[PDB]
């Protein structure tokens, strides 16, 4: 009900593909008899979600993670290793949010391919594929260990972190733009995780490929990443009111003033902590946002939830915020989930 | 085009929303790719060219209540339940209550889909009609499979939205 991760997926991963740029060509996949043709058609386009013709040669070697959303709104993570020059891409599709593991595994698969070690590769794939999903080694994201938060934090000004946070907490239509897919998907995953223990409940596309640009016209809330080579095409579409952050320049444009709606004491406490040298290592950043979440929604402690008791605070700024907070799908799923488990 | 309108289709997965979206579209889904899909219908109502785009999203059934943020920018909603599933109806009542309380400016209609298997039906017509009645909204029972009452249903929401717009002007 609450989280958008599949609890107990059938497999550690479902597909691995090597793809090259008419559509991209699949050079090699495991399992060989992979049968979902819809995924075979879409996954290659998400491997190269940029104007290939124009910026292939600007692409630097990187790792990034697309997400495909299933019928239950659960996330299928596309862990990709894109080679410098952007012509070749290695991709593991999994329900498990194992960014650091799969990034390492992708490098190891790349090295096995270059050293022409086919058996060892098939062995490794097989063994992990048929391995029951392991629940033990057999917690808040920390910097620099968790790659999505770390890259978010190094790439995006503190002020813009605060602005994206506020925009999420008004369930705006958000577009994040970067010239780097690593930074792009990282910003989308890392920004969303800072809602904890709440999760983004609406349209969630870390990177949106060219053939799907029209989806930026969606009227419902959304969090969408676009490579910089596609932003002009998107802008020329007829959009709703949207919040855009261009990470290449740390330029935010929004017709709203959502950050002004958050209580100042919370914002300055969060801001002051984010600028503190020591916050930049270990769980400081996630803890800072965790503490902001507590201050904003903590009063929810008060079996059923009484909206009118929660919305009744003394300060006009906080009362105003709490009255909008009750209309957030992210808050609604959190409360409802917590009412379900309390029994 | 003369006018453009934006619709949402809401309802539990397994009520036939995607079959309804196929009937809606001019042409011939991304719902299992990016959790969202839109279809385009063009129609002429009294000489006027109208383009309708309708939006669906995945896993809506996990929303006990779909909140007011979902409907911003939208002109009309098609709220769909499955006449063979009592749970799909109960949810739909909650959603239309939230709409009534927080988004009364949005046109909405109630739709009982899969009106195809009598032996499996559970939501009686008079029940839905009574709820429809007390929300001040119109109700259609349809079969996206057999293509029954579907065109009637689409032409209703389309007309509602066109009139709200001219009654605002």
């Amino acid at each position: 009900m609450d989280c958008r991760t599949k609890a107990n997926p059938d497999r550690t991963f479902d597909l691995v593909l090597k793809v090259k740029c008419e559509d991209p060509v699949v050079l090699w996949k495991f399992p060989e008899d992979f049968g979902d043709q819809e995924i075979l058609q879409s996954v290659p386009k998400f491997c190269f979600p940029f104007d290939v013709e124009r910026v292939s040669q600007n692409q630097v070697g990187q790792h990034f993670t697309f997400v495909l959303t299933d019928i239950e709104s659960k996330q299928r993570f596309g862990f990709c290793r894109l080679t410098s020059g952007g012509t070749i891409c290695l991709c593991i599709l999994s329900y498990l949010p194992w960014f650091e593991v799969y990034y390492k595994l992708l490098n190891t698969l790349a090295d096995y391919l270059a050293k022409e070690l086919e058996n060892d590769l098939n062995e490794t794939l097989r063994s992990l594929y048929n391995h029951p999903v392991p629940k033990a080694n057999t917690g808040l994201p920390t910097i620099p260990e968790s790659r999505n938060l770390t890259e978010y934090f190094v790439a995006v000004d503190v002020n813009n972190m605060l602005q994206l946070y506020a925009s999420m907490l008004h369930e705006r239509r958000i577009v994040i733009i970067s010239s780097k897919l690593s930074t792009l998907t990282a910003c989308i995953h890392g920004s969303a995780a800072l809602l904890y223990p709440m999760y983004w409940q609406h349209i969630y596309i870390p990177v949106l490929p060219p053939h799907l640009l029209d989806y930026c016209c969606a009227p419902m809330p959304y969090l969408i990443g676009i490579h910089s080579s596609l932003i002009e095409r998107v802008k020329n579409k007829s959009l709703e009111d949207v919040v855009m952050l261009n990470v290449d320049t740390n330029t935010l444009e929004s017709p709203f003033s959502d950050l002004n709606n958050l209580p100042s004491d919370v914002v300055s406490a969060l801001k002051n902590k984010l600028k503190k040298q020591s916050t930049a290592t270990g769980d400081g950043v996630a803890r800072a946002f965790l503490r902001a979440q507590a201050a904003l929604f903590g009063s929810y402690r008060d079996i059923t939830f009484c909206e009118e008791s929660f919305v009744k605070h003394r300060s006009s700024v906080m009362k105003q915020f709490l009255e909008t907070a009750i209309n957030l799908q992210l808050f609604k799923q959190f409360i409802d989930g917590r009412l379900a488990k309390l029994n | 085009y003369d006018h453009l309108f934006k619709l949402l289709i809401i309802g539990d997965s397994g009520v036939g929303k995607s079959s309804l979206l196929l009937r809606f579209a001019d042409n011939t889904s991304y719902i299992t790719t990016i959790g969202v899909d839109f279809k385009i219908r063009t129609v002429e109502i009294n000489g006027e060219k109208v383009k309708l785009q309708i939006w669906d999203t995945a896993g809506q059934e996990r929303f006990r209540t779909i909140t007011s943020t979902y409907y911003r920018g939208t002109h009309g909603v098609i709220v769909v339940y499955d006449v063979t599933s009592a749970e799909s109806f109960v949810n739909v009542k909650r959603w239309l209550h939230e709409i009534n309380q927080n988004c009364d400016d949005v046109c909405r209609i109630l739709v009982g889909n899969k009106n195809d298997d009598p032996e499996r039906k559970v939501v009686e017509t008079e029940d839905a009609y009574k709820f429809a009645g007390q929300m001040g909204i119109q109700l259609f029972e349809t079969s996206a499979k057999e293509n029954v009452n579907v065109e009637e249903m689409f032409n209703c929401i389309t007309e509602l939205v066109l009139r709200a717009k001219k009654d605002n002007l």
